[PDB]
């Protein structure tokens, strides 16, 4: 996996 | 404010290809002369300008069989259908002309672009 | 020997979400108490263990309406349906419990994992 | 974009 898009 | 799962889109595509392999919920047959290819209309529309036009037409959206132009090469179509479901294009010296001609007909702009570039590099 | 187009899977997902927005070739309604959500069976199966089981069942594969358990929260379902079509999860303090409970029911393992991690960080 | 996978 999860990221800040 | 959302978070994003990096691999989600590729995981969805992998599962759609597994459904295609198992012939699950395929809803159209594409006929390319003597060959038949089962697929999902949504994936075809998502990848091709030609299929988008066909399956948004009020009469053609309901057809379960679509016959392509007799000039279309079945191997070229097969390679492009695999690319639609996997992001991988099996481009080879022996198939590039048929793949490019098929991608032009199917209106798959990025495929046409890479084909043109690989041809330019040889000549 | 293939080449790969890095952005292809995300481009396909973006187009599938555009079809959903325009209600093009949606083939099922998911009912979550008083709310209705139109979707594509293939995308739901590609993202959820529950939908995969439902749409591979020889009788349920043919239903055009699926009613979820009355305990399921419509907002939680909506957030998860958006995640299926975009890879983005709108997780907030006020919705995390409903999103996690819905993801457990839908059998969406990676969503359940991130929810557990965000809850653990608060407690 | 195109890459060698
Ligand atoms: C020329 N061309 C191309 O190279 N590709 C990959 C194309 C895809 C589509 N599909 C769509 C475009 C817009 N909106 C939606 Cl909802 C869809 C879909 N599905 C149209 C034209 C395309
Ligand atoms: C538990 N669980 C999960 O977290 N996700 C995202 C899941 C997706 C599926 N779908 C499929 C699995 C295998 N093969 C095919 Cl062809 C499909 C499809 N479509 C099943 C279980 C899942």
């Amino acid at each position: 996996a999860w990221v800040i898009p | 404010s959302c978070i994003q799962f990096t691999r989600h889109a590729s995981d969805v595509l992998l599962n759609l290809n597994r459904l295609r392999s198992r012939d699950i919920l395929t809803d159209v047959v594409i006929v390319v002369s003597r060959e038949q290819f089962r697929a999902h209309k949504t994936v075809l529309m998502a990848c091709s300008g030609l299929f988008y036009s066909i399956f948004t037409d009020q009469l053609k959206c309901n057809l379960s069989v679509i016959n392509l132009d007799p000039e279309i090469n079945p191997e070229g179509f097969c390679i492009l259908l695999d690319f639609m479901y996997t992001s991988r294009l099996n481009l080879r010296e022996g198939n590039i002309m048929a793949v490019m001609a098929t991608a032009m007909y199917l209106q798959m702009e990025h495929v046409v672009d890479t084909c043109r570039k690989f041809i330019k590099a040889s000549e």
